[PDB]
């Protein structure tokens, strides 16, 4: 009877998912999760969890116990962007 | 399927499907009838009022092509209005280039050829309206031509177009239009229009009449209210 | 399904045909351009032409006007058309305005022509990227790159074509004010830029050198040999 | 099905689905109410603001001293149609030195809009117009749907959530003719307010009023000019 | 490669303009037509069979003249042959107006082929489903060319087109000699059509025309009758 | 033959499946039937049910026509937003 | 697929229709040209050698464009005729405007521009004709110019277009002596190459056309070799081959 | 949707043109542009989005001089933005020529939207770029935002670009009508630093203001360092 | 075809003249060749042939002797078999052949 | 409907008896189903 | 094979134009049959006049259209396309008369008509007119002439001919009839046409359903037989 569509999360939803999947993470206090949500334009919650996991992995790679915002940026790059002249046309 | 997407593609059995589809669009519209008197032509269409907010005459289907020519469209109203504009342009051009009123046969032929030209190209679609042309002049009498989306047009002694085409035809055959005048035949037209009306599927309608004949000195005009009301009364006298 | 028409936007707002035109540029030989205080240089790799063919007709660096020159990437067929229209444009601009054409103006017109060719169906985008430089600013050296999309940019130093990323990283690493303080050092810098992606001997590096209020000077093989010998001397000194 | 891509294709049922879809595009716009008394033809529109601190969009446009419209649909098509009607009214003023009658202008709009609904090359004009004006035959309220079929209405309402306004106008049809300007505007505001959800209310920042009268030219009331009409309205039950 | 067999302005991955070969196949499914060039003249012969005796044989002629010294024979679609012959006549008259000399057969063939090519370069225009066989007598030497929908033209000494063209070609190079004359060429055309002809060859069923120095003329049914009687 | 319900059929179906629910007299079922082209009887019943739930979501004691239109939207999983180019 | 029309760019950035047009060139008959110190020549193979086919033009593959230019042809016959007619038109237009013969490269550039325009604008298929050019001009003298269906040209000393092009070009590069070839040596090399470039043995003279360009007293006479000299070259190559196998 | 989104001439069953919305999606790929309209003037702050240190920072254009009294902020396709900006300049020059007066921001924005409306109206595709027109006129300082559909509306403080949503929300939280130019610049720079991936400095943004009396001022490097000091 | 799965790609080109002579001598070993048999000329008369065609030539040369009811084959039988086996099919329509100049 | 059937029977509303959770993979439909099973307080049957 | 029948300009693999064949099949949609017979000094055409409605004006249902005074036609097929084709034919005849003086011969007339049909069938712009055109007219030095000429653009002269749904059977009947040489008189020509149509239709041929037009050498004017002459011909035919 009822058909519920699970569309891709919006910016508020993506920020909420980022907060959900980083609550147990050993992160810094200054991480702008809104920026991370905006850097994943069309990404599911599973991709957000993958981004958080990859940020933790990056901060583990170097012997650090806290995942900084740089690690989250690198994780976003590796998860979303990995899988410039094209972006040169847009500004 | 496959051959019905464009108006320029012939079917394997050899029929332009788009024209038939446009015909089916006309059949989906309300009934419009025209009866030729012994001395004129009378038009009557069943104009449904879709919403009560309308203005008792909005989007009327009775169009004056010229002083003597009237059109009683049934079908897609935008296409009908465009075709009325084309017919008016053709009549004006004929009058300007020849000096006299365009004969109904010639006007019907030209407007039909304009209609048929829109079933020849893929970039255009056939007209979704069917219309009938009526006029009177002492030189050539009363004429009534019906043109459908195909572009075919021959004269009619009495014709109907719309949903209840068939019932209007069965009832109009039992009328001796060859000898009756345009006075009582208007009451007859109202009665037939009232017979061909579902009234349980169509909520309401506003009956509008039109005629052209000897009593209207050869001109086409809206039927006067002071006799349209009596035509309506005769229609109510008939139980259906 | 959104990459078969130039005038169709993808759901994420991408004109994929334009990016596919960009992809043709990366399949061309690299062109390196860096501007100095009194010098503008256009490095170009050669494809080591066949033993039985004449190089005179495989010219890749051409001058639009007497003091503006461009090096392209991508297909030569589109590049020749672009260069011809640019020459006609600079001559026409000289006709209407007696001032000589500006490198900025010629770059803008080339970008406009490319944009007009990527604006409707039935017109394939110009799959060439041009490195336009010149002293047309009447005392100021300028360098410009036109993407096949229709956008142009001013670069202190830039590379196009195959291996452009490596040369761009190299130049970003060592394009300094001290590196381009003299013409010889700038030409040497072009040489080191082209050496990494084009590993070969001579005649595989073509350099176009234009001085202030001068004409285009395509360096002969002897000159590039002497410069590469100088670079070898510098690197042996480093070791 | 596969008869849903072009205006020049006919469905087997005898319908043109592109025209029906264009007719739906009116419902994507805000509700607009237009109604006429014996001497005045008022139209009231609800304005949506994209952001809180963005100005409310213009919904009632000026065409001539005796022609005013309220747009409900595509902004591009609405502005194109408004420009066309402004040009036609200017041409009529220049050639005949008389105001263009509302019926003739509406017929011209129907004729112009019909062409995109018949030949390939451009989509139908996906905007519904509530044309109001004065001429020798009295006030007029025309509704021009994108199907190129226009209706002469006593009190029409188009746009999103316009059925409540249409029902209210249907209920109070009789009183409209014998009403002054203030009562006509109040009835239009009530019809518009019937469209709003329970939480929202008729404020001065999202309501525009356009009036054409016997001796009153077209005037568009926005913001504080709406307040004289807005005050005095009975609170919704 | 069925996906590239529709458009005329696209190349197959193998590089074949498929619609041209399709038009050629339509040509080869047409009525037989044979032309032989003799040392003194050129002979054009096509079979003209109606589905019934109900058809006036003399109303439509497959062999038509372009100038006083140029003929036309075809194998394929007649309606396309009519526009082709009209264009050939216009081109010949234009050349005559410009140069005040009867147009050379090679030049006429080249211009006609250029007309044929004009319909093979854009979508929405169909290639001419007919191949022409062009006679001529220029500078005291006979001419014979074939123009294809592809736009290619050659200089056939003697060839057979249309249905069963392979059989006609095999008959040629057997009974064809380079040093024949007009009557032997007419006879060779008669037999070449004969083995590509179903049924009796009546004076109405076969239309021929010689193209010697006196100019091109369509042989009247009497001449065809006596020539056939000599052959039979 | 069981055909897809037409305008009158759809209006009648919505009337039948809204009989048990407190519905405003102002609902125009004819307008609803026009708005639900290519709807089967099950989809019309779902329209009525979803209209009821949309009324219940707002805490409304009685249904409205706009509730029915929103239920029509929700039946086909469509979501309506204020498009920035539709004004 | 991304070959529906020429204007389509592949995701890799390749004009698939253009590449299709070039790959289709190998269907054409073998054409080659050798640049020598004293002149330049062209050599062509007649695919159609039917005895029922009369040879009236004697220039079906090699066309004269200007008083000092000539071109060989390989590709679609209709496109070939169109390009050669346009070549003559451009040549005469330049002659009318400047009153001097075209410097060869300008005319080749004009054709290449036309071909590029055809491969760029929609609704037009690329010209499936690759044609070689020969000519002499006051600026660089004898030149051999190559044209591709995409409009990319290039100066060359010796090439081959058509059937088995790669083998002919490879053996050209193997046994061409730069700056030491005379017109007689160029003719001998062309005959040697055409012998095994085509599968047909004995290199029949009727199946091969050769045209040579010479600079005599400032006249630039274009000569198409008649059957007699072609047969003489064939017998010369046969006797050379017999001498070569004498070592065996 | 795939059968309804292959052209601007096709209507979706919802009535939406599923090609204008893709053009709106295109503007989301550009760098964030922020404009605030205050009584003292209009400020425009954008993100440079530099891709290489060798590129000249002034080469790419995000804020431009439409006229001496109007500045425009860009977000989206470079080519479409350049075409629209040139059209704005030409139209403002035409208005000055014909009427001997500076065009209102309303009128120049309408003129640009007139070109933005012709996306297949038979004299192509929608212009995938959003413009923020800011300037002063006889009505005072004004800010206008235009979208690819040509829909243009006055905005008190509009943010467009990659971070349009978050910057717009913080703008709603931080904007009031009694704001002066200095606090407008400070708040806009703070919001930009909040929504910018890279650390805010003087080379990764350009700031421009238009105040009554003064002309279009684009902040220089020294002025940029001065204003980013306190933030 | 990647190495590790197909380590060596061995190509079988059509036999050359010496290879064709070897195949002819292999497939005519049990045949009663006449004194005037020069199998090298038969190899030369089969340019660009395949090993199966070389064997088919021997088979047809023997079948000619079978037709004539003899157990020996002559050079003429081999020459006629060369023509019967190596008979190709051409375009047969000069129209199609002349599309490409 | 399971926890508070009174909110529906009073208004005569028959609740839907089925849901189709559809969307792109990874959007969280299975997560929502697991959350439903976590607080269903009734018989939850996962069909293999 | 079956995918090539959607565009008129596309050739079938066997070399056929399926759209033209479909247009030919569209001729039978009218459900009518027309037959034309040529006598020694007259040409007679008869055709069905189906009026399946009492309210139709039988005067306006006539399929006999007069191109000119000495040229007549009968149009079988789809009605609107046939009417368009006759208007085109009248225009062509009037233009020929204006441009060359003497009246257009029948063969030339619908040879021009067939040329129009052929250019329609070559360039894919409009669908071919699904209507067969049968022409008559007395021409000097050649006697009576009747030419049938079709949507494909194929025109021919006929001693007798017919087109419509019942075409093959009528042509077979005429083959059986036009093999016995006899005086093809006006009376005999009309009688044989009526017998052809009646036998192929197996209908008693009430005079109200057949309409006949004939041109004669004695009276070279297209004349449509009214009810009285048609009935007289039928009764002379029966006895
Ligand atoms: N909205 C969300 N909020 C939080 N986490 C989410 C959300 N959506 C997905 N996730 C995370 O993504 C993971 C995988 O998602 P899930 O298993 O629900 O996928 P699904 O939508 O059912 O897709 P599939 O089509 O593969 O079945 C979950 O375990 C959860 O951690
Ligand atoms: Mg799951």
């Amino acid at each position: 009877d009822r058909k519920i569509e699970f569309s891709l999360p919006d910016l508020e939803g993506r920020t909420h998912i980022f907060k959900i999947h980083a609550r147990s993470m050993s992160v810094e206090r200054d991480i702008r999760f809104e920026l991370l949500a905006r850097l994943c334009p069309n990404s599911t919650g599973a991709e957000i969890r993958s981004v958080c996991t990859e940020a933790g992995m990056f901060a583990i790679r170097a012997r650090r116990k806290i995942a900084t915002e740089k690690d989250f940026l690198e994780a976003v790059n590796k998860v979303i962007k990995s899988y410039t002249p094209r972006y040169m046309t847009y500004n | 399927t496959g051959y019905d997407l464009s108006a320029s593609t012939f079917s394997p059995d050899g029929r332009v499907f788009q024209v038939e589809y446009a015909m089916k669009a006309v059949e989906n519209s309300s009934t419009a009838i025209g009866i030729r008197c012994k001395d004129g032509v009378v038009f009557g269409v069943e104009k449904l009022v879709l919403s009560k907010l309308y203005e008792e005459g909005s989007n009327k289907r009775l169009f004056n092509v010229d002083r003597h020519v009237g059109m009683a469209v049934a079908g897609l109203l935008a296409d009908a209005r465009s075709l009325a504009d084309i017919a008016r342009e053709e009549a004006s051009n004929f009058r300007s280039n020849f000096g006299y009123n365009i004969p109904l046969k010639h006007l019907a032929d030209r407007v039909a050829m304009y209609v048929h030209a829109y079933t020849l190209y893929s970039a255009v679609r056939p007209f979704g309206c069917s219309f009938m042309l009526g006029s009177y002049s002492v030189n050539d009498g009363a004429q009534l031509y019906m043109i459908d989306p195909s572009g075919v047009s021959y004269g009619y002694w009495g014709c109907a177009i719309g949903k209840a085409r068939q019932a209007a035809k069965t009832e109009i055959e039992k009328l001796q239009m060859k000898e009756m005048t345009c006075r009582d035949i208007v009451k007859e037209v109202a009665k037939i229009i009232y017979i061909v009306h579902d009234e349980v599927k169509d909520k309401a309608f506003e009956l509008e009449l039109s005629w052209v004949g000897e009593l209207t000195n050869g001109r086409h005009e809206i039927v006067p209210k002071d006799i349209r009301e009596e035509a309506e009364k005769y229609a109510k006298e008939s139980l259906k | 399904s959104y990459d078969r028409a130039i005038t169709v936007f993808s759901p994420d707002g991408h004109l994929f045909q334009v990016e596919y035109a960009q992809e043709a540029v990366k399949k061309g030989s690299t062109a390196v351009g860096v501007r100095g205080r009194d010098i503008v240089v256009l490095g170009v790799e050669k494809k080591s032409v066949a033993k039985l063919q004449d190089e005179r007709t495989v010219r890749k660096i051409c001058a639009l006007d007497d003091n503006v020159c461009m090096a392209f990437a991508g297909l030569t067929a589109d590049a020749r058309i672009v260069i011809n229209r640019a020459r006609v444009e600079c001559q026409s601009h000289r006709l209407t305005v007696e001032d000589p054409v500006t490198v900025e103006y010629i770059t803008r017109y080339i970008a406009s022509l490319k944009q007009r060719y990527t604006q409707s169906n039935g017109r394939r985008p110009f799959g060439i990227s041009a490195l336009i430089v010149g002293f047309d600013f009447d005392g100021t050296p300028r360098l410009y790159q036109t993407d096949p999309s229709g956008t142009y940019h001013a670069w202190k130093a830039n590379a196009i074509g195959r291996g452009a990323k490596s040369v761009r990283e190299f130049l970003e690493k060592n394009y300094t004010d001290e590196a381009i303080e003299t013409d010889d050092l700038t030409i040497k810098l072009v040489i080191k830029a082209l050496l990494e992606v084009v590993q070969s001997g001579g005649k595989n590096i073509e350099l176009a050198v234009m001085r202030r209020d001068q004409s285009l000077k395509i360096l002969n093989p002897e000159e590039i040999e002497k410069y590469v010998v100088e670079i070898e001397k510098e690197k042996e000194e480093n070791e | 099905n596969q008869y849903d891509n072009d205006v020049t294709v006919w469905s087997p049922q005898g319908r043109i689905h592109q025209i029906e879809y264009a007719m739906e595009a009116v419902k994507q716009g805000s509700a607009t109410v237009g109604l006429k008394s014996k001497t005045h033809a008022v139209l009231v529109a609800l304005k949506r603001a994209q952001s809180e601190l963005a100005a409310h969009q213009k919904k009632i446009l000026h065409v001539d001293n005796h022609i005013g419209i309220s747009i409900a649909g595509l902004t591009a098509d609405a502005r194109l149609l408004c420009n066309f009607m402004r040009q036609e009214c200017l041409d009529s003023r220049f050639v005949f030195d008389r105001p263009l009658p509302v019926s003739r202008l509406v017929s011209l709009i129907g004729s112009k809009t019909q062409i995109p609904t018949q030949r390939y090359g451009r989509r139908p004009y996906g905007v519904g117009l509530l044309i109001a004006g004065y001429d020798d035959m009295g006030p007029h309220i025309f509704q021009t749907c994108p199907s190129a079929n226009y209706f002469d209405c006593r009190a029409m309402s188009i746009g999103a959530r316009s059925q409540s306004a249409r029902t209210y106008l249907e209920r109070h049809m009789s009183e409209f003719m014998e009403c002054n300007l203030n009562e006509l505007v109040k009835h239009g505001l009530r019809a518009l307010r019937e469209t709003l959800p329970a939480e929202q209310d008729l404020t001065t920042k999202n309501v525009s009023i356009g009036i054409v009268g016997k001796d009153l030219e077209f005037t568009i009331y926005d913001d504080d000019d709406v307040s004289p009409f807005l005050e005095g309205l009975e609170e919704r039950p | 490669e069925r996906g590239y067999s529709f458009s005329l302005t696209t190349f197959s991955p193998s590089g074949k303009l498929v619609q041209i070969e399709y038009a050629l196949a339509a040509v080869a499914g047409g009525a037989p037509s044979v032309g032989i060039k003799a040392a003194n003249g050129v002979v054009l012969a096509t079979e003209k069979k109606q589905k019934s005796i109900l058809y006036d044989e003399r109303s439509v002629h497959k062999v038509e003249p372009i100038t006083k010294h140029i003929g036309l024979v075809y194998s394929g679609m007649g309606p396309d042959y009519r526009v082709l012959v009209h264009r050939a006549r216009k081109l010949a008259q234009q050349y005559y107006l410009v140069y005040q000399e009867p147009i050379p057969t090679a030049q006429l063939v080249q211009r006609v082929a250029s007309v044929m090519q004009e319909y093979t370069q854009s979508g929405g225009v169909r290639p001419f489903g007919v191949s022409l066989l062009i006679c001529g007598w220029n500078e005291g030497r006979p001419y014979l060319f074939q123009s294809d929908p592809s736009g290619a033209y050659f200089a056939w000494k003697a060839t057979a087109m249309g249905k069963n063209y392979v059989n006609g070609k095999t008959f040629l190079e057997k009974r064809y000699n380079e040093d024949l004359e007009l009557e032997d060429a007419i006879h060779t055309a008669i037999l070449t059509l004969k083995e590509s002809f179903e049924g009796q060859m009546t004076e109405d069923n076969i239309e021929v025309g010689i193209c010697n120095e006196a100019g091109f003329r369509r042989l009247t049914p009497t001449e065809v009758k006596d020539y056939l009687a000599a052959i039979a | 033959e069981f055909p897809m319900p037409n305008e009158e059929a759809r209006a009648r179906i919505m009337q039948i499946h809204s009989r048990k629910m407190n519905v405003s007299p102002d609902v125009n079922y004819e307008e609803l039937a026009r708005c639900t082209d290519d709807f089967n009887g099950a989809q019309c019943k779902a329209v009525c049910v979803e209209a009821g739930m949309i009324a219940l979501r707002r805490g409304a004691t009685e249904l409205t026509h706009e509730d029915y239109m929103e239920g029509i939207l929700e039946v086909q999983a469509k979501k309506k937003a204020n498009l920035q180019y539709y004004a | 697929r991304y070959d529906s029309r020429t204007t389509i760019f592949s995701p890799e950035g390749r004009l698939y229709q253009v590449e299709y047009a070039m790959e289709a060139i190998g269907h054409a008959g073998t054409c080659l040209g050798i640049l020598a110190n004293d002149g330049v020549l062209l050599a062509a193979e007649r695919r159609n050698i039917h005895k029922l086919l009369d040879e009236v033009f004697f220039s079906e593959k090699i066309y004269k464009l200007n008083e000092d230019m000539a071109c060989s042809v390989a590709g679609i016959t209709s496109d070939a005729n169109v390009l050669t007619n346009e070549l003559r038109l451009i040549a005469q237009r330049y002659l009318l405007q400047y009153q001097e013969p075209i410097p060869c490269e300008q005319l080749v550039t004009a054709l290449c521009d036309i071909k590029q325009a055809y491969t760029q604008f929609g609704g037009k298929r690329p010209f499936g004709v690759s044609l070689l050019y020969i000519g002499w001009d006051k600026h660089y003298g004898f030149q051999l110019y190559q044209s591709d269906p995409s409009g990319n040209y290039g100066g060359w000393k010796a090439t081959c277009i058509g059937n088995n092009s790669a083998a002919a070009v490879s053996m050209l590069k193997q046994d061409y002596k730069e700056g030491e070839m005379t017109l007689k040596s160029a003719l001998a090399l062309a005959i040697k190459v055409l012998n095994k470039t085509m599968d047909v043995s004995k290199l029949s003279a009727e199946k091969v056309e050769i045209a040579t360009l010479t600079r005599e007293n400032g006249k630039t006479v274009i000569r198409v070799l008649k059957q007699k000299e072609v047969e003489q070259l064939i017998k010369k190559h046969e006797e050379e081959e017999a001498k070569a196998e004498r070592e065996k | 949707r795939s059968e309804y989104d292959r052209g601007v001439n096709t209507f979706s069953p919802e009535g939406r043109l599923f090609q204008v919305e893709y053009a709106i999606e295109a503007i989301k790929l550009g760098s964030t542009a922020i404009g605030i309209q205050t009584s003292e003037g209009v400020c425009l702050a954008v993100e440079k989005r530099i891709t290489s240190p060798l590129m000249e920072p002034s080469s790419i254009e995000k804020i431009v001089e439409i006229d001496a009294h109007i500045g425009c902020a860009m977000s989206g396709l470079i080519k479409d933005a350049k075409t629209l900006i040139d059209k704005a300049r030409v139209e403002t020059q035409n208005h000055w020529f014909t009427y001997n007066e500076t065009m209102t921001v309303e009128s120049v924005t309408q003129a640009v939207s007139n070109l933005a409306l012709q996306f297949g109206e038979e004299d192509s595709r929608p212009f995938g770029v959003a413009l923020l027109f800011g300037g002063v006129d006889e009505k005072g300082p004004q800010l206008f935002h235009m979208d690819p559909s040509g829909t243009f509306v006055q905005c008190d403080a509009r943010a467009i670009g990659s971070a349009s949503e978050g910057a717009q929300s913080s703008l709603q939280e931080v904007y009031h009508k009694s704001m002066t130019l200095k606090e407008a610049i400070k708040s806009s720079l703070i919001i930009l630093k909040q929504v910018m991936e890279e650390k805010l400095n003087a080379t990764n943004i350009e700031l421009a203001t238009v105040q009554p009396g003064q002309n279009f001022h684009m902040f220089t490097k020294e002025e940029l360092e001065e204003v980013i000091k306190d933030i | 075809l990647r190495p590790g799965r197909i380590d060596r790609k061995i190509e079988f080109p059509p036999p050359n003249e010496e290879a064709r002579l070897d195949i002819l001598k292999i497939h005519s070993r049990k045949m009663n060749l006449t004194r005037g048999i020069n199998l090298r000329k038969i190899a030369e008369l089969m340019p660009g042939a395949s090993g199966a065609e070389v064997k088919g030539v021997c088979t047809e040369a023997g079948m000619y002797a079978l037709r004539e009811r003899r157990v020996h084959v002559t050079q003429e039988d081999f020459e006629m078999a060369v023509a019967k086996v190596m008979q190709k099919d051409s375009e047969k329509n000069m129209s199609i052949k002349k599309l490409w100049k | 409907p399971l926890l508070h059937p009174e909110r529906f029977v009073n208004l005569g509303i028959e609740p839907p008896k089925g849901v189709l959770l559809f969307g792109p993979p990874g959007t969280g439909k299975t997560l929502c189903a697991r959350a439903v099973a976590n607080r269903t307080d009734a018989c939850f049957i996962r069909v293999i | 094979s079956a995918g090539f029948d959607r565009h008129i300009t596309i050739f079938s693999p066997e070399g056929r134009l399926y759209q033209v064949e479909y247009a030919f099949k569209a001729i039978n949609q009218g459900g009518l049959t027309s037959v034309a017979v040529r006598g020694k000094d007259c040409a007679v055409i008869v055709t069905q006049k189906k009026v399946p409605d009492k309210l139709l004006d039988s005067s306006t249902v006539t399929h006999l259209f007069k191109i000119t005074e000495n040229i007549g036609c009968v149009m079988t097929g789809m009605t609107a396309d046939s009417r368009s084709q006759v208007q085109r034919a009248r225009y062509e005849a009037a233009n020929w008369k204006y441009k060359y003086g003497y009246e257009i011969p029948v063969d030339m007339l619908c040879k021009r008509i067939a040329d129009i049909s052929q250019v329609y069938t070559q360039n894919a712009e409009m669908r071919p007119l699904g209507c067969c055109m049968i022409l008559i007219g007395i021409d000097e030095e050649q006697g009576p002439q009747v030419y049938k000429c079709d949507p494909a653009g194929y025109y021919c002269g006929f001693k007798a001919t017919a087109a419509g749904v019942k075409q093959t059977e009528s042509t077979s009947f005429l083959e059986k009839k036009v093999k016995k040489k006899f005086d093809w008189t006006f009376e005999q020509t009309v009688e044989t046409a009526i017998t052809c149509l009646s036998t192929v239709l197996s209908i008693d041929f009430k005079p109200s359903e057949i309409e006949v037009g004939v041109v004669t050498v004695e009276n070279p004017k297209f004349r449509i037989l009214t009810e009285a002459e048609i009935d007289a011909h039928l009764v002379a035919l029966a006895e």
